[PDB]
């Protein structure tokens, strides 16, 4: 349907998959990384009804489905379900056949090896894609943001990777990776709202809480002052409408959940928080690198859309940083949608045509080729 | 009379002879049209149907378009070809399928009035907006403003 | 021998177009199956002979 064998770009995370073609500005469609399955016995006959549902089908029919995510903390653990998600992504909504297009997939630099290897195998064996590449999330964010140097703090649904990059090169000894993510904030919000009389323990309830989080929650610039008021007055509560007509209001819980990014102890995690790890990613780099990383804190990934987060991340690191020097945050309206955007940019670069793995080299090496050719 | 073309062309003669065989009850013999529109219900039943009487009175008003009270061959055989499409069936959906995807050479999922008018003027037939509109909403019974695949099949169905 | 290579690869290619139209046919079957579902939702309730013994006696 395209006038060129443009690469397909699929930003497959632990949240939603954003997909479209290289050279465009935006994904053609977005899909929950979900395969749904009925938890009930059918009663009426000739009702259609699938054994399993994919993406938005799984979410739309969720009233009686248990919903599973094949990707956890950035890694595919269930590749049969990813084959279904990709079939849907490519043939039902983008309506393209990867057999005629190179495909670009994304991951964090320390994502366990099985992820990129199984992603490579699925696209070469079930879709028979002519070429593959698995790209770095930080690289993709840097292209989207217009930078070659900076800290990419990618606090999304799966993991926070936090990798410093200078002149387009990794500074791997300074990756302050953290097992704290948007999915934990969602789990925390389900629990804290349960305490308000609105229990959220089932799949339908979990999807509702994620929707509540995305629309009602924030981190603010000053937690203690924000809570001093939110805990004292109803003036800071915000309502939300649930699908069945219930109305829930959230007070200080509205920010106490999200605050776990700065205070991980709220969910039992042992961590300094995302702002200290951002600071250390800069500090652990050489002294002639530090000045450029301080001036370029690059925000990407999920959770970047919480009110007060860009302002707060700059405040928290500038407060740890030395005086005289200027410390700055980069947080464009392209935040979180930067990995997909970077995929489009990267896939299309003329210099990247030497990075793509072809369905030639693949057959001689097998999917393990991804560890020889990508990064 | 032009709808008689769909009445007889897609149908056959011996179909009309079997109509005569099922009809010869009211005309007991050697007569020339003594049939009335009341027992139209009876005469359609003996053809093997499972109808409703509201549709009996409908056909009674779906005929007598000339105000006669008695039924003519064209519109009756047609209401059959409109309901009892016991015709030469008019087409195949491989033939009609290629018809669609050639009209809709784009395979839009629907022959809009675009390709509809395209081929209606490729006919050489003078084709107005009313022409494509009747043809469309006969296909696009959905009245979505565009003939889809089976809309185009049903549309071009029973046609010469 | 050029022909032998040609027939090797073109046997491959006709088998491949075979499998391609086979997938086209399989997806015709499956999409037209969910379409059987769609249109059945609409047309099944009348696949029945009704109002026969209501009055005849």
């Amino acid at each position: 349907d395209e006038d060129e064998t443009t690469a397909l770009v699929c930003d497959n995370g632990s949240g939603l998959v954003k997909a479209g073609f290289a050279g465009d500005d935006a994904p053609r469609a977005v899909f929950p990384s979900i395969v749904g399955r009925p938890r009930h016995q059918g009663v009426m006959v000739g009702m259609g009804q699938k054994d399993s549902y994919v993406g938005d089908e799984a979410q739309s029919k969720r009233g009686i489905l248990t919903l599973k995510y094949p990707i956890e903390h950035g890694i595919i653990t269930n590749w049969d379900d990813m084959e279904k998600i990709w079939h849907h992504t490519f043939y039902n909504e983008l309506r393209v056949a990867p057999e005629e297009h190179p495909t670009l997939l994304t991951e964090a630099p320390l994502n366990p090896k099985a992820n990129r290897e199984k992603m490579t195998q699925i696209m070469f064996e079930t879709f028979n894609v002519p070429a593959m590449y698995v790209a770095i999330q930080a690289v993709l964010s840097l292209y989207a943001s217009g930078r070659t140097t900076g800290i990419v703090l990618d606090s999304g649904d799966g993991v926070t990777h936090n990798v410093p990059i200078y002149e387009g090169y990794a500074l791997p000894h300074a990756i302050m990776r953290l097992d704290l993510a948007g999915r934990d904030l969602t789990d925390y919000l389900m629990k804290i709202l349960t305490e308000r009389g609105y229990s959220f323990v089932t799949t339908a309830e979990r999807e509702i809480v994620r929707d509540i989080k995305e629309k009602l929650c924030y981190v603010a610039l000053d937690f203690e002052n924000e809570m001093a008021t939110a805990a004292s007055s109803s003036s800071l509560e915000k309502s939300y409408e649930l699908p069945d007509g219930q109305v829930i209001t959230i007070g200080n819980e509205r920010f106490r959940c999200p605050e776990t990014l700065f205070q991980p102890s709220f969910i039992g995690m042992e961590s300094a928080g995302i702002h200290e790890t951002t600071y250390n990613s800069i500090m652990k780099c050489d002294i002639d690198i530090r000045k450029d990383l301080y001036a370029n804190n690059v925000m990407s990934g999920g959770t970047t859309m919480y009110p007060g987060i860009a302002d707060r991340m700059q405040k928290e690191i500038t407060a740890l940083a030395p005086s005289t020097m200027k410390i700055k945050i980069i947080a464009p309206p392209e935040r979180k949608y930067s990995v997909w955007i970077g995929g489009s940019i990267l896939a299309s670069l003329s210099t990247f045509q030497q990075m793509w793995i072809t369905k030639q080299e693949y057959d001689e090496a097998g999917p393990s080729i991804v560890h020889r050719k990508c990064f | 009379d032009d709808i008689y073309k769909a009445a007889v062309e897609q149908l056959t003669e011996e179909q009309k002879n079997e109509f005569k065989a099922a009809f010869d009850i009211f005309v007991l013999g050697a007569e020339d049209g003594c049939i009335s529109t009341k027992e139209l219900g009876k005469v359609m039943r003996m053809l093997g149907q499972n109808p409703t009487p509201e549709e009996l009175q409908e056909m009674i008003d779906e005929v007598d378009e000339d105000g006669s009270g008695t039924v003519d061959f064209d519109e009756f055989l047609v209401m059959m070809v409109r309901c009892m499409k016991d015709d030469s069936k008019g087409k195949s959906e491989e033939e009609l399928s290629d018809l669609f995807r050639m009209f809709d050479k784009n395979a839009d999922g629907y022959i809009d009035l675009d390709e509809l008018k395209i081929m209606l003027q490729a006919t050489g037939e003078t084709i107005t907006e009313d022409d494509i509109e009747e043809l469309m909403k006969d296909g696009d019974k959905n009245n979505d403003g565009r003939i889809d695949y089976d809309e185009f099949l049903e549309f071009m169905k029973g046609v010469e | 021998r050029q022909l032998h290579a040609r027939v090797d690869k073109v046997d491959e290619e006709r088998y491949d177009i075979e499998a391609k139209v086979t997938k086209n046919i399989t997806e015709i079957a499956d999409l037209t199956q969910k379409i059987f579902d769609l249109r059945g939702k609409f047309k099944r309730p009348t696949l029945r002979r009704v109002r026969i013994s209501a009055d005849a006696m």
